[PDB]
Parts: C-alpha cells; sequence; structure tokens
C-alpha cells in the first residue's frame, strides 16, 4: 500500500494549469506605483 | 509510446521562442509577449506530465522515453534522449520552476521581446541537459545556456552586471571544455567510439585513466554545483540578479554539476569514485560551513541567500560520496527541495527589492509593518531552508545523515568526524536566515520612507507562485516516498554498481 | 474500541486543519478574515475540543484495563533501511495526551480575554492551534525519528509565537535566540538518533534498549564509547526543558504574549523534555554514567534558576526562572531512577503553572489600568502592596497556585512534593542536600510574588505619574478587567487541583504508579520505612514553612531589611540581580566569536580565492597588451621575422 | 572592505591585509588537512 505520485499529479496539473492563467490577470503593485520601471534590478 | 515525446519537450520553447519577435501588438510594454511565453512554458509543462503519467512507467530502471535519432554518424553523435530516474524529478522539476519564472518575470519592461526569448531558449536548453544520453550533445547542452543566460545577467540585473556576467561566462565556459575533454578521452578509450551515455558507462576502463577523467568532470561539475574552491563566480551572478533569472540559475542550473555527478562521476566512473568519495564529503562538509558563515558574515540580502544556496549544495556531496541506497536518495532529494526552495526564497528577495529599492538591509528594519503577506511567506520559504520537518529541507538532510552513517564503506573514526561536522550546519542554518528575517521586518525602526520605499504592497500573482511552490515543498516533507517512488529503482542501480567496487 | 483507537491519528490533524483554513484564509482573504475574529475563533476552539473528546476518553479507556495499542506506517523507504512513523496510545502517552489538550482548550478560552483589543486576534488562534497539532503529535510518536518530526516543528511554533507581536525590537532578537538554543540542542538530538540508528538498527523505544544492552556485554560496543550516544539524545531535553548550558532564552521568552508563556511551559518544556526521557528509559537505565550526568544537571538547574527568582521585579521572568528549576527539580527525579514520581509531579506542574502564568495576566491586564502600558513589574506609582485587598477572585487562584508548589500542610505538597526528596538523599546527599537547601527558597521565591504585589496600599498616589492613555484609562482599574472569559479558566483549571486533593492521596499515590509501570515490571527503591517516613516529611515541611516566614517577615517591613542585609550581599546579590553573568557570557563569546569566525572566511573569500579568478583575467589581459608591441609599423621588421624564422626552423627540424 | 563594513554588527577590528594571509593558512590549511586526512583515515 503505497501512495502512487501519477494519480495526484496528473489531478494537480489541469489545477496547475488554469490557476497560472487566472493569477496572471489579477496583480497589482507592478502597473500603478511602478518605481523599479523598465530595469528590473537596477 | 512512439511519438517523440522528450524530443519535443527540448525542442518546443526552443521553436516556440522564434515566433516571439513576430509577436504583434507593441502597445508600450511587450504584454502578449509576456502572455505568449506563459502560455507555451504551461503547456509544455503538461507535454512533461502526459509523458509522465502516461509514458514514464515506474519502479523500472532504464530509460523509458528512450528515443536514439541518427544525427551525425561521421563523428558518431546521435540524437538520443531519454529520462531514467536520476532524470525523470529534475526534468518534472525543470518545467516546474521555469513555468513560475515566466509568472516571476511579470515586472520585466526594459526588453520583454529579449527576456522571453532567452528564458524560453534556457527553458528547452535545461531539460535537454537531464534528458541527453549523449557526449557532444550533453556537451552542447550545457554550453546552450550560456548565452542566454550571461544576457539575462548583463540586461537585467542589478549593479556591477557586467562584471558578474562576463565572470560566469568565462568560468562556465572555461569549465564546460573539461566535459568536451573528458567526454572524448572517454569515448576513445579502447575500440568502441560510441558517444551515448549508456555504452560508455559499460565500457571498462583502467583505474589511472579514470582519475585523471574524475579529476576533469569534477573541476567540470565543481564549478556549476558550487564546490567551494570553485564557488567564487556564484554570488557575483547570483548576487545581481532579477528574481526570475536566479529561479533559474540557483533552482535548475546548480542541479545539472548534480545531475551529472551522479550519471557521469559514478555510473560510467566507479573505480575513481570509490578512491576519491572521502575527498568529496571532506569539500561537501566545508560546503556548508564556508557558506554558512559567509552568509551571517554578508548583509547584502541578495548575497546572503545566494551564499545559502551554497550550504544546501554542500549536503548533496555527502550524499553522492555515501555508496548507500538512502545516502544516494537524500542527495537526489536535496537536488529538488532546494530548487523549490530556493527559488521561493530568490522570487522573494526580488520581491523584497521592488519595494523598498535597497538590499542593503541597513536602512530596512520594519519592512512587516507595512507588508504583512511578503513577510508572511518570507518566514515560511526561510522555514524550510532551515531543514524544519514537514518541509522537504529536512528530510533531504535526515537521509544525508543516516545514509552516511549505516555505510560500510568508510571506517567508523571517519564516519563520526564528519556526521558531527555537517550536522553544524542545523545550527548554522537558522543564524543567518533568521537574522535576515529580523533586520528587515521585525522592528519598530523604519526607514526615511519619503526619499526611498515611497511605495509598500502584496501582489495576489506574487502570493500564488509562493503558495504553489510550498505545495512540493511540504507535500514531500509529509511524505517524501512521492518522489522517491520516482527514482527507488534507478538509485537501487546506482548505489549497486558501486556496491561491486568497494573492498579496494 | 475499534472507531475510537483505529482513528486515533485524528488527533494531531484535526488542530492542523484549524490553521491550514484560517492559514489559508488570512494569505488569500485578508480583508474579510481578519474581520470575522470572532467566529474564526470558535471554529479553532471547536475542533481542540473535539480532540479532547479523543483524549478525554482514550485515556480513560486506557485505566479501565485496555492493552497499548500500536501502529506503523512505512515514510522512507530504501533498500533494507526503513522508516516508520505511527503511534502508539501508552498510559504514558495517554495522560500527556490529555494535559496538552486540556491547557491548549483552556488557554484559547483565556485568549478570548487577553485580547479582542489586539488587532492580531485571528493570526494567535492560527498559530495556537498550530503549537497544539505539532504537539500532539510528539506525545503519541512511538519512533525517536517520529518525535524529531515534531522536536522541532514545536519549536516553530515556539518561534512563531514569543515573536507574535514583532512591532518590538525585543521581542525581535527574542524569537530568535530561542530558535537557536533550541536548534543546538536538536543538533544534539540529531546526533544521537542517527548514532543510535547506526548501533541498535531501529528508531522505536521499544527496540532500543534491548539491542543497546545486546552489544554492551558482548564486546562489540564499549562501554565508555556508547555511553556518548546517550549523552547527546539528553542533549535535546536540556535545550527544551531549559537545563544548565541552554536555558538563555526564558527571560526573553516573558517578551511575547502573556497566554503563549503559560503554554511555553505546559506544552513545549515541562511536557516535550521529559516525555523524550521518559520514553528512553529502555536506553539510560542499562548506563550508569549518563544518569548521574542527567542527574547532576537537574540538581544544579534547581539552584541556578531559584537565585534568579529573588530581586527579579517582573512578574514573568520571576515566573520563567522558576519553571527553570521546578524543571531541574523534575528531571532530577528521572536522574535518581525514581521517575514515577516525576511524572506525577508533571500533572500538578502543567495545571499550576498555567494557574500562575495565566493568573499573572489578570494583574497586568488590571496593571494597565493604574500603571502606564510599559511597566509590569513590581509595581511603582502607588508602589507594590495590595492588589488581593481589592478582593479579585484572580487574586485567590495564584495563591493556591503558590501554596500548592512549596509543600505546605493544608494543602498539596504535602502529597506530591517531597517524594523524590527521600529518593535523592539516598545514593550522594553531599551533592544533593542543595536541593533540600534551595527546597525553602522555591517556597520563598513564590511567596516573594504573593505578598508583595498583593498585600498592602497600590492604589494611593502615583511616583511616576506618566500614564496619559486613553488606553490605559479604559484598561479598568479596581481589578475586575478581567472579563467573564477570566471568570472560567481561572476556576475550571483548578477542578483538577481538587481531583489531586483525591488522586495522589496516600491510598492513591500508590494506585497511580501502578499505572505507571517502567519497560520492565520491577521497581527499583533503596529504602522506605513507616517510621523514618515522618521524620523525612515532618521536617521537609518546616524547611518550606520556614521558607516562607522569612519572607513573611522580609517583604512586610515595607523595604527588605533584616540586619545588615539593606546592604546587601553584593559579592552574590550582583550576580541574582545582574542575572546570574550567564547571558554575557554567551554573547561576548559565542555571538561576537560567531561575528569574527565567519567575517575573515568572507574576506578569504573575496580576496584570496576570488584573486586567482581576477589574476587569470588579469595575466591574460596584460599578455595581449604585451605581443600588441611585437608589430609595430615598420614592414623591414615583419620581413625580419619572416626571415629569422626561416633560419630557425631549418635548424629546429634536421635533427 | 569598505563596503563589508557596513554600520551593522560587522567591522570587528581586523580587516588588516596581514590579517587576510593569517586568516587563509588556517581556513584553506583545515580544508587541506582533512583532505590529507580523508584518503588515510577512511581507508
Amino acid at each position: 500500500a503505497v501512495i502512487s505520485v501519477k494519480p495526484i499529479l496528473l489531478a494537480m496539473t489541469p489545477v496547475f494549469i488554469l490557476l497560472c492563467l487566472f493569477f496572471g490577470t489579477r496583480n497589482g503593485f507592478y502597473d500603478t506605483d511602478q518605481y523599479h520601471g523598465n530595469g528590473s534590478a537596477h | 509510446s512512439t511519438f517523440p515525446w522528450l524530443t519535443t519537450i527540448i525542442l518546443f520553447p526552443i521553436v516556440a521562442a522564434l515566433a516571439i519577435p513576430f509577436i504583434p501588438d507593441p502597445t508600450g510594454k511587450g504584454r502578449p509577449i509576456r502572455w505568449y511565453a506563459l502560455a507555451v512554458g504551461l503547456i509544455d509543462f503538461a507535454l512533461i506530465v502526459y509523458a509522465f503519467t502516461n509514458f514514464y512507467d515506474l519502479n523500472t530502471p532504464g530509460m523509458q522515453l528512450w528515443e536514439s535519432y541518427d544525427w551525425i554518424p561521421e563523428i558518431g553523435l546521435r540524437w538520443s534522449v531519454g529520462a531514467d530516474g536520476l532524470s525523470m524529478p529534475l526534468i518534472l522539476l525543470t518545467g516546474f520552476i521555469t513555468t513560475l519564472a515566466i509568472l516571476a518575470a511579470w515586472p520585466v519592461t526594459l526588453k520583454p521581446r529579449l527576456f522571453y526569448f532567452l528564458m524560453l531558449a534556457m527553458y528547452g536548453g535545461q531539460i535537454a541537459v537531464f534528458a541527453v544520453q549523449d557526449m557532444l550533445v550533453f556537451f552542447l547542452a550545457w554550453e546552450l545556456e550560456l548565452i542566454p543566460v550571461y544576457l539575462l545577467l548583463a540586461i537585467w540585473g542589478g549593479h556591477k552586471r557586467q562584471y558578474a556576467a562576463t565572470k560566469f561566462i568565462l568560468y562556465t565556459a572555461g569549465s564546460s571544455l573539461f566535459i568536451l575533454v573528458a567526454g572524448l578521452a572517454m569515448a576513445f578509450y579502447g575500440d568502441t567510439v560510441s558517444f551515448d551515455m549508456q555504452t560508455l558507462a559499460a565500457k571498462d576502463y583502467a583505474l589511472g585513466f579514470q582519475l585523471l577523467v574524475y579529476a576533469g568532470f569534477l573541476v567540470a561539475y565543481g564549478v556549476k554545483l558550487p564546490i567551494v574552491p570553485l564557488h567564487t563566480w556564484l554570488p557575483d551572478a547570483h548576487g545581481e540578479a532579477t528574481a526570475p533569472v536566479h529561479m533559474l540559475l540557483a533552482g535548475i542550473l546548480l542541479k545539472m554539476g548534480g545531475y551529472a555527478l551522479i550519471r557521469m562521476n559514478v555510473d560510467m566512473l566507479p573505480a575513481a569514485h570509490a578512491k576519491f568519495a572521502p575527498v568529496l564529503v571532506i569539500l561537501g562538509v566545508v560546503n556548508i560551513i564556508y557558506a554558512a558563515l559567509t552568509s551571517y558574515a554578508q548583509r547584502n540580502l541578495k548575497r546572503k541567500i545566494a551564499y545559502s544556496s551554497i550550504s544546501h549544495i554542500g549536503f548533496v556531496l555527502i550524499g553522492i560520496a555515501s555508496f548507500t541506497n538512502l545516502g544516494m536518495s537524500g542527495a537526489v532529494l536535496q537536488m529538488v527541495s532546494h530548487g523549490l526552495i530556493g527559488a521561493s526564497l530568490f522570487f522573494l528577495v526580488g520581491a523584497t527589492y521592488d519595494r523598498t529599492h535597497t538590499l542593503i538591509l541597513e536602512e530596512m528594519g520594519g519592512v512587516g509593518q507595512k507588508m504583512k503577506k511578503i513577510f508572511a511567506m518570507f518566514t515560511a520559504c526561510s522555514l524550510a531552508s532551515l531543514a524544519l520537518p514537514g518541509m522537504s529541507g529536512f528530510v533531504a538532510e535526515l537521509m544525508v545523515f543516516i545514509g552516511f552513517a549505516t555505510s560500510d564503506a568508510y571506517s567508523l573514526p571517519f564516519r563520526v568526524i564528519v556526521v558531527f561536522l555537517a550536522a553544524v550546519g542545523v545550527i548554522l542554518t537558522p543564524i543567518y536566515l533568521l537574522s535576515m528575517l529580523r533586520e528587515i521586518f521585525y522592528g519598530p525602526e523604519n526607514k526615511e520612507l519619503v526619499e526611498h520605499e515611497a511605495l509598500v504592497d502584496a501582489e495576489p500573482r506574487e502570493v500564488f507562485i509562493i503558495a504553489c511552490l510550498l505545495v512540493p515543498i511540504i507535500g514531500i516533507g509529509l511524505y517524501p516516498k512521492l518522489l522517491t517512488q520516482i527514482y527507488d529503482a534507478t538509485t537501487g542501480q546506482v548505489i549497486a554498481r558501486a556496491r561491486e567496487v568497494l573492498p579496494t | 474500541m475499534e472507531p475510537l483507537y483505529q482513528y486515533a491519528w485524528l488527533i494531531p490533524v484535526l488542530p492542523l486543519l484549524g490553521a491550514l483554513i484560517v492559514g489559508f484564509g488570512l494569505i488569500a482573504f485578508s480583508e474579510t478574515t481578519s474581520k470575522l475574529r470572532r467566529p474564526s475563533a470558535i471554529f479553532i476552539m471547536a475542533l481542540m475540543a473535539i480532540a479532547m473528546g479523543h483524549s478525554l476518553t482514550l485515556f480513560w479507556s486506557q485505566v479501565q484495563g485496555h492493552l497499548p495499542y500500536t501502529q506503523m506506517i512505512e515514510w522512507a523507504a530504501a533498500g533494507n533501511l526503513h522508516i516508520a512513523m505511527g503511534y502508539v496510545i501508552d498510559p504514558l502517552a495517554a495522560l500527556m495526551l490529555v494535559i496538552v489538550t486540556t491547557v491548549a482548550f483552556l488557554v484559547m478560552l483565556y485568549s478570548d480575554g487577553y485580547m479582542a483589543h489586539d488587532p492580531g486576534y485571528v493570526r494567535f488562534f492560527a498559530y495556537l492551534s498550530l503549537f497544539g497539532s505539532s504537539m500532539l503529535g510528539l506525545v503519541v510518536s512511538p519512533n525517536l525519528v517520529q518525535v524529531y518530526i515534531f522536536w522541532e516543528l514545536v519549536g516553530m511554533c515556539s518561534y512563531l509565537l514569543i515573536g507574535f507581536w514583532y512591532d518590538r525590537k525585543s521581542a525581535a532578537e527574542a524569537a530568535q535566540k530561542a530558535f537557536v538554543t533550541n536548534r543546538v540542542g536538536d543538533f544534539g538530538l540529531l546526533l544521537g538518533m542517527v548514532g543510535l540508528f547506526w548501533a541498535t538498527g531501529t528508531f522505536d523505544f521499544a527496540g532500543m534498549g534491548d539491542r543497546l544492552t545486546e552489544l554492551v556485554n558482548t564486546g562489540l560496543l564499549s562501554p565508555s564509547l556508547a555511553a556518548i550516544l546517550a549523552i547527546l539524545v539528553f542533549l535535546g531535553p536540556v535545550a527544551k526543558s531549559a537545563q544548565f548550558p541552554l536555558h538563555v532564552w526564558l527571560p526573553d521568552a516573558m517578551e511575547g504574549p502573556t497566554p503563549i508563556s503559560a503554554l511555553i511551559h505546559a506544552a513545549t518544556m515541562v511536557a516535550a523534555g521529559v516525555f523524550l526521557i521518559a520514553r528512553m528509559f529502555p536506553v539510560f537505565e542499562q548506563l550508569p554514567q549518563v544518569m548521574t550526568t542527567i542527574a547532576w544537571t537537574g540538581a544544579f538547574t534547581a539552584f541556578m534558576g531559584a537565585t534568579i527568582a529573588i530581586t527579579q521585579n517582573d512578574i514573568k521572568k520571576s515566573l520563567a526562572y522558576s519553571t527553570i528549576s521546578q524543571l531541574g527539580y523534575m528531571v532530577m527525579g528521572m536522574g535518581v531512577g525514581a521517575y514515577s514520581a516525576g511524572l506525577f509531579h508533571l500533572m500538578t506542574h502543567a495545571y499550576f503553572k498555567a494557574m500562575l502564568f495565566l493568573g499573572s495576566g489578570s494583574v497586568i491586564h488590571s496593571m494597565e489600568g493604574v500603571v502606564g502600558h510599559n511597566p509590569d513589574l513590581a509595581q511603582d506609582m502607588r508602589y507594590m502592596g495590595g492588589l488581593r485587598k481589592y478582593m479579585p477572585i484572580t487574586g485567590a487562584t495564584f495563591l493556591v497556585g503558590c501554596l500548592a508548589i512549596s509543600g505546605v500542610p493544608p494543602f498539596a505538597g504535602f502529597w506530591s512534593k517531597d517524594e523524590i526528596l527521600g529518593a535523592v538523599f539516598h545514593a550522594n546527599p553531599a551533592m544533593w542536600l542543595l536541593t533540600w537547601l534551595t527546597a525553602g527558597l522555591t517556597a520563598f521565591y513564590m511567596f516573594r510574588m504573593y505578598f508583595m504585589t498583593f498585600e498592602g496600599k497600590f492604589r494611593n498616589v502615583p511616583p511616576e505619574r506618566q500614564e496619559h492613555h486613553d488606553h490605559h484609562s479604559h484598561h479598568a482599574a479596581v481589578p475586575h478587567e478581567s472579563p467573564w472569559t477570566m471568570t472560567l479558566p481561572l476556576v475550571v483549571l483548578a477542578i483538577p487541583s481538587t481531583l489531586i486533593g483525591f488522586v495522589g492521596t496516600p491510598f492513591n499515590n500508590l494506585f497511580e504508579v501502578f499505572i505507571h509501570a517502567p519497560g520492565e515490571e520491577k521497581v527499583a527503591e533503596h529504602a522506605v520505612d513507616l517510621t523514618e517516613f515522618l521524620i523525612l516529611g515532618g521536617s521537609s515541611v518546616g524547611i518550606g514553612l520556614m521558607g516562607i516566614t522569612v519572607a513573611y517577615l522580609m517583604y512586610l517591613k515595607g523595604t527588605p531589611s533584616p540586619q545588615a542585609i539593606a546592604k546587601a550581599i553584593q559579592p552574590l546579590y550582583q550576580f541574582s540581580l545582574h542575572k546570574w553573568y550567564f547571558d554575557e557570557l554567551y554573547e561576548a563569546v559565542f555571538i561576537k566569536g560567531c561575528r569574527r569566525l565567519a567575517r575573515q572566511v568572507l574576506e578569504v573569500d573575496y580576496n584570496v580565492v576570488d584573486g586567482v579568478v581576477n589574476l587569470t583575467g588579469f595575466v591574460t589581459m596584460v599578455t595581449g597588451e604585451g605581443l600588441k608591441y611585437l608589430q609595430n609599423g615598420r614592414a623591414q621588421f615583419y620581413a625580419l621575422i619572416v626571415l629569422l624564422a626561416v633560419l630557425g626552423f631549418v635548424i629546429f627540424s634536421v635533427q | 572592505a569598505t563596503d563589508f563594513n557596513r554600520g551593522i554588527m560587522k567591522f570587528d577590528g581586523a580587516d588588516s591585509p596581514a590579517m587576510i594571509a593569517i586568516s587563509a593558512v588556517l581556513i584553506l590549511g583545515f580544508i587541506a588537512g582533512l583532505i590529507w586526512w580523508a584518503l588515510h583515515t577512511a581507508y
């Protein structure tokens, strides 16, 4: 009796994909203040 | 199983990064280019899971995505790919981190057509390191992430970028040549001129010949995986980098020097491994004690955890050079654990620098009063690097200690001193990680707040990248057989190929 | 039994989900969950009360005569190297199950009173259930691996809770010290856990004692070499129970919240630091040199932390110095062998230090009324004397907490305290008369804290005269500030103190020891008599009784002044006032030394091994700037090198 | 060492070049002393 990785990775993969596409749309501070500007670490 | 899977997964982000100069609508910064790189990074990671959950067929020693295409019959190099147990976790780890490294590369608006080209070229070029069963394609893929990671530091980096970028490209191209030197020395040994990693492992080499090849590979792999004499390239290029570039640097590129130590220095060179295994566990402990003190002695924030990446690497060398089925199981686990722990830590350093713009850590203090979700995630990510149980940073180091001092390879006066000295890093890692948390967030004494650090917030996307990185951190910490079942049968053949060598 | 014992793993994982849910609700929904402060408290408190319902019938099933029940699930397997992690339901473990979850449900009742003025109300109940879920797994642990998953886990919750407020610079440095000093104990525990898996070969406590005694008499292990294994495992509990080398973090652990101080002295100090050595008596009983080491470092801590509690004005810091000594008073009972009584001074410590700690916070929330928010020591500004003259029910509940820790005639301590005093005057009474000397001193500093702050006048006139706070004038002087959520937990934690008026009596002292059997059935004792037990008790009650009459007369003169003591014993008074001069030894040597050793590892990195790298790039740049001067125009010179190399190659190649 | 000596707990006072070489021979000698230990004490 071993919990196998394949059924829980295949079940968490479409949860992982559609949340990356959703959480990109919802974001803050990188569009309004944004005093870092173009150079991302200058 | 007839479809080219690992050939596609390697070659998909390379051929799709060529469509990045042809992406329309350049309305200001590159917003559709940013969404295009996430769209291809997500569907390429889904190809890794589709090749895993349908065609990996675990507890089977050997490659199960083995596709040996002919490229140049005159030299003898083939396009031979394949994922065994030493490759498939790191192939799955590369597809997972780089997908978030595109998501971490959202505030970059400097040269967005150039950024997501080189990051996708690293996405095809890092899977290509663990997957190929060859030498001249392995040296190709090792130096495939030589130009696009140079330009990721030299354009989007801190200050002293040009010192950090040119020191790095001279230190790794000047050390990848020993993969060509030792890879050609092994293939021309004897009579068969094969270059695949299968036949070159089964070939019998002399003991004096293998000590030159082992010394050549240790110069080549002691640079990327930072063994502490050849480590000075790291905290400059890791100290001057952005958050998404750093998740590929410490998350994946450091593990290619640890993947090839188990693959090209233990499988192919077992008799030279046994003669020079006690120098690795000495170099592995002094990887920990040197870097954890240097993390405490440094006050630059991005440079502190950059040295902490060298200390968690130090437990891999004790795991490889222990000849134990549990010791080597803790070495591959430390490569997957620190890749998830570091890419979560180094994402939050670029998140903290995006609000405070200092990294000096003297003008900081009381940041946790202003932003709260960043400090709540900076604590839990630094706690995973404390080797705290319930997280994968502990069981990766627990298997190394148990795997070392149960092995019938070293003597008893040697095994006690190494385990006692490698456990000093158990004390030393809460010294600087908690002092970094204290001298940034804990306290009332804030900054000037009028010239520097005028803004403070916490984006909900930055919460998601941390929270999805802590699921394989905690989920391996509550069940370490979730990753061990990928390489339980392959590590059992790597160690047993060296168990036949140890009476020597 | 079968749905009660096979689902016994629900007791750790139920309060874990209380923090998993609201932790996911604070990191993503912080606008609503911070407003949802009152319902999320009762939601977390419900799943602790459900886990209280498990342990109250799992332990009650054990005292009726049920067998111990084990379970093991594989954790991390390899070639011939397995890790197993499950649980056991032991009468020792089931007694520890009730102790940790009664005082966790009780401190959640207390938590509604000390705050709901604090905006960190929701996060406090998240961290409280994270403490319990990490500690309810430590007590059910069958293995040395399984005690180590939750050894550093409760050290994490001890780190997160001491630095709960995180806006003080004092609580900033306090939380970091508590993790490091516990990690040195975790450094010793991890060394011995691998070291005992090396020798024996299994991680369970039952399979470790029989394997250690199999090799120490055969000749495989040495009696001197295998002795160093058990002291390393013992170095774990010397950090969590605050023994002699590692006790510095306890004066600073009082910089956190007052309800946490009751839980870091009932759940991770007297519970955790005593349970691990209690489970390892299969190992320690076969090694005599280890047990005299444990008893010696317990005997000094009963004297070390005792003297620092006197001339300590702070109420929380004086209780922290007491539980240094009372733990040392208890760990030395496990050093002399008589450890069943060491586990029955466990029940009267957790329910009475929490009586003293939670009772102290009712004084602290009262002291915010007339006095400002900064001082909480022995009272100034209407100075020390009277709080119980205002007649609160919070005043009489730490007096009975102080009454049962001295050894007084009409209450507890007459039945509980002096049982390990007769067992310690057997073997080495010269080095262990020191505990009898401080036995009147534990009666000193506890009653020194009673009538200095509760008997006199503490409402007349302010000496400092600076509060000026609207949150201090609304802090409800005349000590009824303590709301209805202090009426219950300051009383219902004493309904076992009435039960110890019935259990642990001269007909129930015997019937409890038969429950707490050792690894074998044997009970070792030197000599107990019928006639000698009265003078060993009747003279041991008097030293505790005269230890408070020298305090009843000292601190009711106004000033602590018998003759030639105002001009004090400054050779010794400078030790206790400046806190043993032990914090500055650890600071000027170890902290500065690790700031000095580490610095020259950075400068040998940046200059020596980085100088070789910046010299390979320097002797190549100045090489190309030396052969740049090889060409200089003047094409006659270019024809010279062509004609010289012709003359070179005709001598070089003819031989 | 001017940037290494910020206004926090560092700058102990031994950052001289006479101390850099004498810290090198102890640190690099301990690694080499453990390496030469390793090829003989192990087996």
